[PDB]
């Protein structure tokens, strides 16, 4: 019924690595091709997912035991689970309120009339604002938010990993740091959770086949970045 | 170009 030193020190790294590669004040988002409402808010979402998959490249790194994978299982990881953990992260902008993303201001302020003018449909952005309507209200704390990121991006069943074993061990050593601190810090939460990473496959998945007809349109393909193409790309 | 050298 304790938290061991080890499983609370991969807590302070996980939330000092979130900290590091999440910026609440979204000062960056200026820096990004203005949103403007034929896809004309394709630009600024594409530079937003974009800046996105850096800040979770560097959360990866930050993860206990990530760096001590091959550079071929740790890329593997994060092109197979980027979309997820953005999705995820994107929680903390969520608001049950608005029903959107809110980044401070009107200008970054995302609704799902927004999405489609990027390419995509009610298949996906309706799922995915149920997803987040439902995480919102599991009310997780900011050690949770994290574990649950480290755990989907620790995931050992994703296309091209090479050493399943090494990898689940290191999900299974973060699970544990999950459902010790559930019982500890509340006296069926986890099994919520686990829930919401089995939505993200079915997430990753509608994304992957509109993102597939979207990239496939060398007018809309020319307007994503380097970063995207390649984590979203299907080039193995 | 230098492109996954962001491991
Ligand atoms: C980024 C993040 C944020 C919002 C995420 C959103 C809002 C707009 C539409 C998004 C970006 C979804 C889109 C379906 C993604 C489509 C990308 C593409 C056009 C390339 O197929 C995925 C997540 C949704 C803001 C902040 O929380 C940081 C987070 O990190």
């Amino acid at each position: 019924h304790m938290l061991s030193d080890e499983q609370m020190q991969i807590i302070n790294s996980l939330v000092e690595a979130h900290h590091k590669t999440y910026d609440d004040s979204y000062s960056d988002f200026v820096r990004f091709r203005p949103p403007v409402r034929r896809l004309s808010m394709l630009p600024h979402l594409a530079d937003l997912v974009s800046y996105s998959i850096q800040k979770v490249i560097g959360f990866a790194k930050m993860i206990p035991g990530f760096r001590d994978l091959t550079a071929e299982d740790q890329i593997a990881l994060l092109k197979s689970s980027a979309i997820e953990i953005i999705m995820l992260r994107s929680n903390q902008s969520f608001s049950l309120e608005d029903m959107s993303w809110s980044c401070g201001g009107p200008d970054f302020k995302y609704c799902i009339n927004d999405v489609t003018k990027a390419g995509h449909t009610l298949e996906l952005l309706e799922p995915l604002v149920k997803f987040q309507v439902g995480l919102k209200k599991l009310k997780l704390h900011e050690e949770e938010h994290v574990l649950l990121m480290a755990i989907c991006l620790l995931s050992p069943d994703r296309p091209g990993v090479q050493d399943h074993v090494r990898i689940e061990a290191l999900q299974d050593r973060l699970c544990d740091v999950l459902q010790a601190y559930i019982r500890i810090q509340h006296p069926l939460l986890y099994a919520k959770m686990i829930q919401k990473l089995a939505d993200l496959r079915s997430l990753n998945e509608e994304h992957s086949k509109q993102y597939r007809s979207l990239s496939f349109q060398p007018e809309h393909s020319m307007q994503l970045t380097p970063l995207v193409l390649e984590v979203f790309g299907s080039e193995v | 170009e230098n492109a996954x050298x962001x491991x």
